[PDB]
RNA sequence: GGUGAAAUUCUUGGAUUUAUUGAAGACUAACUACUGCGAAAGCAUUUGCCAAGGACGUUUUCAUUAAUCAAGAACGAAAGUUAGGGGAUCGAAGAUGAUCAGAUACCGUCGUAGUCUUAACCAUAAACUAUGCCGACUAGGGAUCGGGUGGUGUUUUUUUAAUGACCCACUCGGCACCUUACGAGAAAUCAAAGUCUUUGGGUUCUGGGGGGAGUAUGGUCGCAAGGCUGAAACUUAAAGGAAUUG
């Protein structure tokens, strides 16, 4: 029996800051020979944390969350940021019948020099003191709305760097920012962020990214 | 009065040949015979020679082009996406 | 608490399919769940057999060593049932409770924005 | 026999006729 | 005379004498008399000037391409040609195209060429549709018109000569390893017949 | 849009078509603007540009052809330049332009 | 004659309204014909759902379930799930139950 | 892998699965409803541009300019035809694996055309509400879409308004649904299919037992496939509709 099992050996992410703990877990690739084994073949995965599984309790439970290996030395291996997105289960539960959709998107960039696609996604309150069972907008409020959160992503990610991006959208805040607008046309429930993407960089800059630990 | 009901130009090859090849020859003889406009004088005076040739009758400019267009579909959707591959290299 | 993996479960009619492996995904460890101790090819999506060969599957996994990880479960989905199919659920009930450790589970399956038009034609398969 | 079908059956019956007689046309 | 695309005359100074070079390009759609031309890597992405294939994003159209830097043209020069570049592998410095056969070759990124799609295409959408118009095609390229079917001539002129009625009598695919005097027909043929189905490079 | 502005001083003011007559205007200073086709040729272009310099005189390049701007300004021919030397009433000698 | 005022369902004034395709046998049915049932069920089993929580971390902290919109071809519909088939003057309601 | 079950099939080429990732063409899910818009066909991601429209509001303007319409014309699902592009999906043909007594099929597989787009054709659908258009009158009811009016109505609290969304009442014009039947109908049912033997508001179109047959013939349109127009000889006592019982 080639038993593999004996064969290699763990490696180690922790996360990087903006966040509270950060211990990942493990990891498996090859023992390190050379004729290729790895430093090269490193830095190209990603990883499924939850964030009530990153920072605390599950009032921050939804959010999946890509993290981007970046690049390892001894017992390093470290990973930043490569995006984010809703669960199924809460989105399929937020699109009731008898009310109005919303979703939205724009991609701008960061003082990090990342291009991005933000998405939002919103929902309608019915007033509560009211009777009629549908609750729908009116498309003078659709086209005014999705032209107002589209007015916001860009001032906060054109607003400063992934990182304190991040440091934004964790607290979340900006998902009532959305509100203030919202409050002078419409009910507006559920209003959401519920994904991040984007695929260029600028090339590694090795002494940038190791600004995140201590 | 009107001098043809369908030959048009292409009255000129009598009975021969077959009406798809006359037809088919037909459009693109409209096609290379036709005045165009030309794009540095605003007139239209852009008219063909040695296919692929076409050249304004005042202001003497000669534009290399289709072989009976001046512009073929292909050039033009390539102009298209050169501009846009262009403007990615300076913002 | 423990060590961690993903689980990368797949229904589907007449065959069922389970995987642990590292939760980067790149390095896969033990698969093979199908048609493995059933044979008679009506029973591969057979619940009684989903669960007898998550039996020899959760074994690898011990036997390489890991305690816990949480699902990626899915139908075929595409342009086809999107819903679970039969050996889905009865390997990780006897994946649950062949004492190892299970989190944060979500659903997995494709689902398009309407095209791609299914096979069967507008009048379907015709029974 | 099906309505179309009688009338795909009288098409192809024309067809036939329409040929068999321009070959004196 | 012969070619299906127009040329460009383009005047150049000689950066080493006072002196006036005028070098021939084939003209690229659009291009016009007056117009300017910019040559080398440090160049812009306008349709007429010419590149190296490194110098430019991948989806660029190009002609006249150099299979070798500096060979001064090979690849796409027939009337509305063209090759597009699909990508670049900067370490060994290549780049790969995918050129008008449908053919991909790979090539250093020093090779040249010029913005744009070659002048004159849609000749051959047009029929030639008589016997003269072709004679006068040939006139100007070569005496390879009119063609004698082989299968016309007795068998001192052709494998394919002779018999009491008109045939091939024998495969009309030959082998590669064919020796001259043999090959004639369909030379090395992977297939034949009517050629169904979408043909596209996979 | 702009037309509309240009359009009331064709009913309005004072104006004159042609490379020569908005010569003889931009130097005798009774220019305040001059348009400029897009199509009409650079050389003509920057010696229009050259003279309003002298007679400090403002220059708007119509996005445009010599045809459009003379369908423009109501004339059924091509026209490269205008000089408007009265903005009847219209403040398109005092617009963002 | 007529059985339906409705005579396929639910459409009254477009005319065309573009298709869905069954789930069971992937025929192709308009919209407002289809008969629409939204299939929520869990994760879970009668008695599956204890011990998968037992030998478990995070103690039963979500329990989410599979969300998806489900459409029949009305002859599939019929063939299993809800037609049921009613009888002349009860199938005029419109009661889900 | 696929199904009721199988098989054709794919697997030293690491298949099915995973991960990162890129290309191409198509579509717009969930929100989606007895909800909107358009003459109909039809129309569902975003944004900008281009022109267009109904309802409303109106102590604005003109002042009979209108209704309906042979001829004639604009548009016209799907497929189909000509010339390019495209050709991912699914997929007439054809070839196959199975089933069957047979199985040219239904189920499976491969896959040509096609499916998509441009320029031009073609002009047909159970193109349906199997229900002409304009006008008038006859009957109750609560939903909802759009406009409007009314307010010491609720909510936003900022400091209360302004607003915005919401509640209630009314009134125009929509898409429907409900209950009744005065009334109508052969009935099924119908606020029109009502205001007809107490038979007349204006106007367009079609039908006159069933087959023969939308066949023959001529004319005309079309590249073609075919479209429009469209008989007769002869044959036959029924054919049909709605409802009842079996
Ligand atoms: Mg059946
Ligand atoms: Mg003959
Ligand atoms: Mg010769
Ligand atoms: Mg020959
Ligand atoms: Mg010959
Ligand atoms: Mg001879
Ligand atoms: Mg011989
Ligand atoms: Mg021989
Ligand atoms: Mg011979
Ligand atoms: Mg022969
Ligand atoms: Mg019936
Ligand atoms: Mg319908
Ligand atoms: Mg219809
Ligand atoms: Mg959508
Ligand atoms: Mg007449
Ligand atoms: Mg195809
Ligand atoms: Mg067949
Ligand atoms: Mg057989
Ligand atoms: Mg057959
Ligand atoms: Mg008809
Ligand atoms: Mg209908
Ligand atoms: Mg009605
Ligand atoms: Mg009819
Ligand atoms: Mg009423
Ligand atoms: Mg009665
Ligand atoms: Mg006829
Ligand atoms: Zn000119
Ligand atoms: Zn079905």
């Amino acid at each position: 029996v080639v038993d593999p099992f004996t064969r290699k050996e763990w490696f180690d992410i922790k996360a990087p800051s903006t966040f509270e703990n950060r211990n990942v877990g493990k990891t498996l690739v090859n023992k390190s020979t050379g004729l290729k084994s790895a430093s090269d073949a490193l830095k190209g995965r990603v990883v499924e944390v939850c964030l009530a599984d990153l920072q605390g309790s599950e009032d921050h439970s939804f959010r999946k969350i890509k993290l981007r290996v970046d690049e390892v030395q001894g017992k390093n291996l470290l990973t930043n940021f490569h995006g984010m997105d809703f669960t199924t289960d809460k989105l399929r539960s937020m699109v009731r019948k008898w009310q109005t959709l919303i979703e939205a998107n724009v991609t701008v960039k960061t003082s990090d020099d990342y291009v991005l696609r933000i998405f939002a996604i919103a929902f309608t309150r019915k007033q509560a003191n009211q009777v009629k069972r549908h609750s729908y907008a009116q498309s003078s409020h659709i086209r005014a709305i999705r032209k107002v959160i589209s007015e916001i992503l860009t001032k906060e990610v054109q607003g400063s760097t992934l990182a304190q991006l991040t440091s934004k959208l964790i607290p979340e805040v900006i998902n009532k920012e959305i509100e203030n607008a919202t409050k002078d046309i419409f009910p507006l429930q559920n209003i959401h962020v519920r994904k991040v993407k984007l695929l260029k960089q600028p090339k590694f800059d090795v002494g940038a990214l190791m600004a995140l630990h201590g | 009065a009107k001098r043809t009901k369908k030959v048009g130009i292409t009255g000129k090859y009598g009975v021969r040949y077959g009406s798809s090849l006359r037809r088919q020859v037909k459009k693109l003889e409209i096609q290379q015979h036709a005045r165009y406009d030309c794009s540095f004088c605003g007139k239209k005076t852009v008219k063909r020679g040695a296919a692929g040739i076409w050249t304004c009758s005042c202001c003497k400019k000669t534009v290399a082009g289709g072989a009976y267009t001046v512009s073929t579909a292909a050039a033009a959707t390539v102009r298209s996406t050169i501009r846009r591959l262009r403007e990615m290299v300076e913002a | 608490s423990q060590v961690f993996g993903v689980a990368r479960i797949y229904a589907s009619f007449n065959d069922t399919f389970v995987h642990v492996t590292d939760l980067s995904g790149k390095e896969t460890i033990a698969r093979v769940t199908g048609g493995m101790k059933v044979k008679a090819d009506r029973d591969e999506s057979s619940p009684y057999a989903a669960m007898l060969a998550a039996q020899d599957v959760a074994a690898k996994c011990k036997e390489v060593g890991i305690t816990a990880v949480h699902v990626k479960i899915r139908a075929t989905g595409g342009t086809r049932t999107k819903t679970p199919g039969p050996g889905g659920q009865a390997a990780l009930r006897a994946l649950a409770r062949s004492g190892l450790r299970i989190g944060r589970i979500e659903d997995v399956t494709p689902v398009p924005s309407d095209s791609t038009r299914k096979k069967g034609g507008r009048r379907g398969r015709r029974l | 026999m099906r309505a179309k079908w009688r009338k795909k059956r009288t098409r192809r019956l024309k067809r036939k006729r329409r040929k068999v007689r321009a070959r004196s046309k | 005379s012969g070619r299906g695309a127009p040329l460009a005359k383009v005047v150049f100074r000689d950066p080493y004498k006072y002196r006036l070079r005028e070098e021939i390009f084939i003209a690229n759609e659009g291009v016009h008399t007056g117009q300017f031309i910019y040559a080398g890597k440090k160049a812009s992405l306008n349709v007429g000037n010419v590149l190296p294939l490194g110098s430019v994003p991948e989806g660029t159209i190009v002609s006249n391409v150099e299979e070798k830097p500096g060979d001064r043209g090979a690849l796409a020069r027939a009337s509305g040609n063209y090759v597009i570049i699909i990508g670049h592998n900067p370490d060994e410095n290549k780049t790969r195209v995918r050129l008008p056969s449908g053919a991909k070759k790979v090539i250093s990124s020093d090779a040249r060429g010029v913005i744009g799609v070659i002048a004159g295409g849609g000749r051959v959408d047009k029929p030639l549709l008589k016997a003269g118009r072709a004679f006068h095609k040939y006139r100007l390229k070569r005496n390879s018109w009119p063609k004698t079917r082989g299968v016309a001539m007795n068998p001192v002129d052709h494998p394919h000569g002779g018999g009491n009625h008109q045939h091939i009598g024998k495969a009309s695919t030959i082998s590669r390893g064919a020796v001259s005097g043999q090959k004639a027909g369909l030379i090395a043929a992977r297939r034949t017949g009517l050629l169904r189905g979408s043909q596209k490079t996979q | 849009s702009i037309n509309q502005k240009l359009a009331l001083v064709i009913k309005s003011g004072k104006y004159t078509l042609g490379y020569k007559s908005t010569v003889k205007s931009l130097r005798q200073g009774k220019s305040k603007l001059i348009i400029i086709a897009a199509n009409t040729p650079v050389l003509r272009k920057s010696e229009l540009e050259y003279y309003a310099m002298l007679s400090k005189t403002k220059v708007y390049y119509f996005q445009g052809g010599n045809n459009e701007l003379g369908t423009a300004v109501g004339k059924l021919f091509r026209v490269g330049v205008v000089s408007i030397l009265e903005a009847g009433d219209s403040d398109i000698l005092t617009t963002l332009a | 004659p007529k059985k339906r005022a409705s005579n396929g369902r639910n459409k009254k004034g477009r005319g065309h309204v573009k298709p869905v395709r069954c789930v069971n046998c992937s025929k192709s049915i308009p919209k407002d014909k289809a008969i629409k049932r939204m299939a929520i069920r869990n994760i879970v089993e009668a008695a599956a759902v204890r011990d998968l929580s037992e030998a478990s971390v995070y103690p039963e902290y979500a329990l989410p379930k599979t969300y998806n919109k489900l459409h029949y071809c009305v002859s599939c519909a019929i063939h299993a799930r809800i037609v049921r088939v009613r009888s002349r003057e009860d199938r005029k309601n419109r009661a889900p139950p």
